[PDB]
RNA sequence: AGCACAGUCUUAACGAUGGAUGUCUUGGUUCCUACAGCGAUGAAGGCCGCAGCAAAAUGCGAUACGCAAUGAAAAUUGCAGUGACUGAAUCAUCAGAAUGCUGAAUGUAAACUACACCAAUUCCCUGGGAAUAGUGGUACUCCUACAGAAA
RNA sequence: UUGUGUUGAAGCGAAAUACGUGAGUUUUCGUGGAACAUCUCCCUAGUGCAGAUCUUGGUGGAAGUAGCAACUAUUCAAAUGAGAACUUUGAAGACUGAAGUGGAGAAGGGUUUCUUGUCAACUGUGAUUGAACAAGAGUUAGCCGCUCCUAAGGGAUAGCU
RNA sequence: ACGGACCAAGGAGUCUAGCAAAUGUGCAAGUGUAUAUGAUUCUUUAAACAUUUUACGCAUAAUUAAUG
RNA sequence: GAUGUUAGGAGGGCAAAUCCGCCGAAUUUAAGCAUAUAAUUAAGCGGAAGAAAAGAAAAUAACUAUGAUUCCUUUAGUAACGGCGAGUGAACAAGGACCAGCUCAAACGGUUAAUCCUUCGUUUGGUGCAAACCUUUCGACGGAAUUGUCGUUGAAUUAUUCCAUGAAUGCCUUUAAUUUGAGCAAAGUGAGCAGGAAUGCUUCCCCAUAGAGGGUGAAAGGCCCAUAGUUCUUUUUAAUUUAUUCAUUGGAAUUUUUCAUGUCGAGUCGUGUUCUUUGAGAUUGGAGCACUAAUACGUGUGAUACAUUUCACAUAAAGCUAAAUAUAUGUAGGAGACCGAUAGCAAACAAGUACCGUGAGGGAAAGAUGAAAUAGUACUCAGGAAUGAGCAAUUAAAUAGUACCUGAAAUCGUUAAGAUGGAACGGAUUAAGAGAGAAAACAAGUAAAGAGGGGAAU
């Protein structure tokens, strides 16, 4: 949100129609290159944007319960078909079944490297390795705003 | 170039000695500038230096003799007083919040918050 | 205003701006208070933060039927349990000095949960060791092993509810 | 990243670098050891000083060894030997090299490096 | 050595003018969390200072871009100079010391560095020996206690 | 999601046997010197400009045009200097004409004073001049003032609002 | 008739509240887990998950000024 | 009662986002406007705190009843108010967060104020290097106070059981968290290409509880700082460990049994009347004035003025009190589907600065060379000098030369080509010029032998 008055924190008024100026509002005074300029309004240099953003603006979406439930379920099924998988990017044409079920040992693995060994042994090496392959700096000004790699989602 | 460790042992009167020595010296240095001079400018830096040192070690030592002569007596000067926020200083005293009417004291000492584990 | 639509009600007129929370906090907020307590639980070691409420019904004629978590139990109930209101209060048991019973069931109820709260509690002796029996209500101190197993055990938070 | 006390965020992360204190400085103009030194020493990395002997990796001078001559924790650079070069006037001055690119071979040794090395061992 | 009329208009190439676009970014903004007062023990605010070569800002206060102490810890550097081989050069820390003139401003004043009155005051040495017109104090309201006068 | 970049990204300039009805897209060459797309789907918005006597900044034609005409008036030689109608000296000729561009002060200004330098801009022509720029310097009181008295008046004390 | 010398950039139906219609979606005599709690929830997590080992809303019934 | 530069203390001013008091508008809406609305808002004046305020029932209910305040969800855009227009608009219950109760006054104790404070002291301790602090009980000499301090919360009396207490001997253990700064911290500075310079590209290695972020001559998990993780040390606060003897003053709770039926806040409530405020309606709160009560069988609420009377609920006119709650102020952190230098704070920069205004006030513009100026333009020639030029020079690059990244348009210059009888441009259609161009705008294959690259068969 910009802060509440912004391009309104002068006391400029229009000096009406008798001067040969447009009726923008004006800064009034002298000496400096602001005074006589054009104030608020969104047209002016200084003035406040047009409707300023809000902290009040609906942020947030409830969704219904029910509603996550059942996407939830479908995503599932989803991950499920090897196709959809397959669609949605995944390099799995090395694993057998998709409804991919590993046994307990799995959650007791201590070190990155294990699991990856473990990740290469089931098939997902090419998925390791383009995953691997595809941080990259980002596009834009979310470099500016911590957002400075785009990463597969593996 | 005299540093603290050194002056802690000397006696006021030696440390004043030294003081206006420092300062001689530092005169005769701003008249060298004055006139047409940069042969020792700059070692007027150092003896302004010297001379604050010996002027702290001084005042730390006078405190302390003005401390041990206003040793406890109630009152005391409010420079050695406990220099505190005022708020602070107007505020009751911990052991003050806590004075409790008679009654409300027998009453904490006999029933008192217990401990009692629920099962 | 136009067409077949409400007549419009929006209370607006105000400098409403002025004041609008969003609550941005709210699931922190949450979770800050539920700090809080795990804090104020440890502080109180073993010892519950929850304390004893009586159910009591509902007034107006809608809720009667409906019961619900009075604050604090009565004098009447409390002699019944056979415990003083200032004993009571040091324990985990609130007292309502205003709250009156019409209902002999009702306090017979009340009597009731404050028994089973009763045999529910094992009292931690206030000096280490010496155990010794209690004033007017509070039970007596167990030992020390009793103690231990009690602390093993978990510790049950069904009656508060 | 897992503690919330310290910010990942760039600009903080770029205004302490560039504004850091002294202590912070010299603490970042470290220098990675030789083998030899890293086998002797628990130690991986050192705060670079004025008589170190060290080995330029990267750079227009990737191999040319030397004594470190200064060290500037103004402009993040330390300047060695023999890595000389002509202004536009001819005054011969070093070139600055970014500790990064360095890798430190002979070691200068005080009290204070020697308490160091124990602390890491 | 020659030859283009000149001007106006147009197009292209190559430049000037200008600062758009794009790329940055020690800044802002918003939200979240946390604490939360300063002052007659002189506050905030304001002046005036203070550097070897020093205007601003920054920092500081006649010990004046800093003193002590603590934790780092060999440099600092435009030159001059000062330091190392750790109370030292430089950082951070900052609890000790100190904190000009003002300002509630409070001895009366105020476009005054004007003016009172009371203490003379201060330092050193273990009762003397030195300094300096310098230093404090004195507002109004109020409270408790004391005082000796009043009805 | 699946990609392009110092064997040169965005941008910009000019184009193109280019595609599209069109918004545009695409590519070539040049410059550029570091980022950039995603049309695979949809998410989001401070999302698209020829106008508002729009705002801001810049640039024109007008135009080398209007104009640089109150205060009677300059001239000769020499010096300084790269260079002199307007810097200096001399010689003329003039004016101000003691109700003065003369001496002193007040208000206001604040170092403009002074010497030595000196010319990027400024001194609406020139300029070596200067109230410009730079470096230094300069203001000395028992008697001249303020300081004291009271005036029109002001700010307060007691109360009282 | 008015505005527009030129050029660049900026520059104007937006956001909230509540209602409605439309359409999508879920569930359907129900529906919405509201505050809040709980979790082996804690870079993202200010989301996501969960709902205690008859809350309330709107709807499910209308009508009357009203006792009803 | 004055008086004191008496001894000791306090207030004053700054700051304000939240907060508490007053005071108090109007624009605005009603399509006009006057009540209403804006709004018990802005401004004004005063006052606090880390929160403030509120708060322990003269409460709500009419139930099977609840039980201080606050806050959230709701009740509810409802009851109600309102030129019954515009519009305004609560409360109880219900679900939660959080939960904490109390002490004055009055009653009682006179076989004695038991209280309280100032000054002067005295002597055991505890942490500290000191500085200071921390507590310990003991008197004096003053006062204050009977115009009322302290204890008791009716009073005694019994049975039970607790709590304080002093001395001797004894034990400073194990962890769990929690919160400060602390260190430690895995693995490549490997071949080749192109480059000023890899952090790049093909390729060979690994580390990962660390592939957050930043730095580094171009995109870096492995070059650096940090990051994951752990190791002490700081803060406190739980659990665990050791108490055992002996002294007695004092108190507490329930429990019997007697006797006490006490006390419960006055120019206050209340009514009238005025004005205000409220949704409050024959007045919701408040205030001014007049009048001015009752004692608990009283008086006050029970949303329509009254009488006569039930019933329920409370106990006004004194006071305190943590939590949940708020925060656009300040400081410090941390985040972002935010802005990216005409944006974002007015302010990315010596910004509340310069500058303007007598003044209250008004209030800008202005970021980027390069990797490195510890590469910021040496030298020579022409110049009075600025500058210019170079066979000279830093650079990867100077048409990156400090007005420095990119460098658009308007506008202007140079050159060329073209047109040109009081506009210019444009559309449709060719033409003539002048540029670009082969991806449809010809030639697959076969043969001869060069230069490469692949794939298979054994
Ligand atoms: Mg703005
Ligand atoms: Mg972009
Ligand atoms: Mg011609
Ligand atoms: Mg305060
Ligand atoms: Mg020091
Ligand atoms: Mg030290
Ligand atoms: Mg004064
Ligand atoms: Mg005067
Ligand atoms: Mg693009
Ligand atoms: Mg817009
Ligand atoms: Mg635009
Ligand atoms: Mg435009
Ligand atoms: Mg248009
Ligand atoms: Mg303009
Ligand atoms: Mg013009
Ligand atoms: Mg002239
Ligand atoms: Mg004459
Ligand atoms: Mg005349
Ligand atoms: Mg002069
Ligand atoms: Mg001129
Ligand atoms: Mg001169
Ligand atoms: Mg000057
Ligand atoms: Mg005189
Ligand atoms: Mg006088
Ligand atoms: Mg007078
Ligand atoms: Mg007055
Ligand atoms: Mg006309
Ligand atoms: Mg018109
Ligand atoms: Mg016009
Ligand atoms: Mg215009
Ligand atoms: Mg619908
Ligand atoms: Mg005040
Ligand atoms: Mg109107
Ligand atoms: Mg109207
Ligand atoms: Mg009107
Ligand atoms: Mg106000
Ligand atoms: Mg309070
Ligand atoms: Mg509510
Ligand atoms: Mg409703
Ligand atoms: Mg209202
Ligand atoms: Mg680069
Ligand atoms: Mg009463
Ligand atoms: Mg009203
Ligand atoms: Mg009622
Ligand atoms: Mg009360
Ligand atoms: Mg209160
Ligand atoms: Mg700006
Ligand atoms: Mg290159
Ligand atoms: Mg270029
Ligand atoms: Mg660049
Ligand atoms: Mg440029
Ligand atoms: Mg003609």
């Amino acid at each position: 949100a910009v802060k509440l008055g912004a391009g309104y924190e002068t006391s400029a008024e229009s000096w009406g129609t008798g001067r040969a100026v447009a009726r923008i509002p004006r800064v009034p005074g002298g000496g400096t290159h602001r005074a006589g300029q054009g104030a608020f309004g969104n047209m002016c240099r200084g003035g406040g944007m047009f409707n300023p953003t809000k902290i009040w603006r609906r942020w947030g979406r409830k969704v219904n319960l029910k509603e996550k439930r059942y996407a939830v379920c479908s995503s599932i099924a989803a991950s499920g078909v090897t196709s959809l998988v397959l669609a949605r990017g995944h390099r799995i044409s090395h694993l057998k079944e998709v409804p991919l079920v590993v046994s307990n040992d799995i959650e007791s693995l201590s070190k990155t490297k294990e699991a990856v060994n473990f990740l290469v042994s089931l098939g997902l090496k090419d998925e390791v390795n383009r995953l691997v392959k595809s941080k990259k700096i980002r596009a834009g000004k979310g470099k500016m705003r911590n957002r400075k790699y785009k990463i597969r989602n593996g | 170039n005299v540093k603290a460790y050194e002056l802690r042992t000397l006696k006021k009167k030696e440390l004043l000695d030294k003081l206006d020595e420092l300062k001689k010296e530092l005169s005769g240095l701003r008249i060298s500038k004055a006139l047409g001079n940069s042969a020792k400018n700059s070692k007027i830096h150092g003896v302004r230096k010297n001379v604050a040192r010996v002027l702290t070690v001084y005042n730390q030592k006078r405190k302390m003799e003005l401390r041990q002569l206003y040793k406890n007596k109630k009152f005391k000067p409010y420079n050695l007083r406990k220099k505190l926020t005022k708020n602070k200083r107007l505020q009751l005293s911990p052991k003050q919040k806590a004075a409790m009417t008679l009654r409300q004291k027998k009453k904490v000492q006999n029933f008192p918050q217990r401990k009692y584990l629920v099962v | 205003v136009a067409h077949n639509n409400v007549l419009p009600n929006v209370h607006l007129h105000k400098w409403w701006q002025r004041h609008v929370r969003v609550n941005f906090s709210k699931n922190i907020k949450k979770k800050k208070r539920r700090l809080l307590r795990e804090k104020r639980r440890k502080a109180n070691g073993g010892t519950p933060i929850e304390k004893l409420h009586p159910i009591v019904h509902c007034p107006t004629q809608r809720y009667n039927f409906r019961t619900r978590l009075g604050k604090g139990f009565t004098f009447e109930e409390l002699k019944g349990a056979g415990l003083t209101p200032r004993a009571a209060q040091t324990i985990g048991i609130c007292y309502d000095k205003r709250r009156k019973n019409r209902s002999e069931e009702s306090l017979t109820k009340n009597v009731e949960r404050l028994l089973k709260y009763k045999n529910s509690l094992v009292m931690i002796p206030l000096k280490k060791n010496k155990a010794k029996k209690g004033i007017g209500g509070i039970p007596a101190d167990a030992d020390k092993n009793t103690i231990k197993e009690f602390r093993n055990k978990k510790p049950l938070l069904s009656i508060f509810k | 990243k897992f503690n919330k006390q310290k910010s990942s965020s760039r600009r903080k992360m770029r205004k302490a670098h560039f504004t850091a204190p002294a202590g912070l400085r010299r603490k970042i103009m470290s220098s990675k050891l030789s083998k030899e030194l890293r086998l002797k020493y628990k130690t991986r990395s050192l705060p670079v000083r004025k008589d170190d002997e060290v080995l330029i990796c990267r750079g227009h001078n990737h191999g040319r060894e030397g004594k470190v001559v200064k060290i500037n924790r103004k402009r993040y650079k330390i300047y060695v030997e023999r890595v000389t070069r002509e202004k536009v006037n001819g005054e011969s001055t070093f070139i600055g090299i970014h500790p990064s690119n360095v890798v430190l071979t002979k070691l200068k040794v005080d009290k204070n490096r020697k308490k160091i090395l124990d602390r890491k061992a």
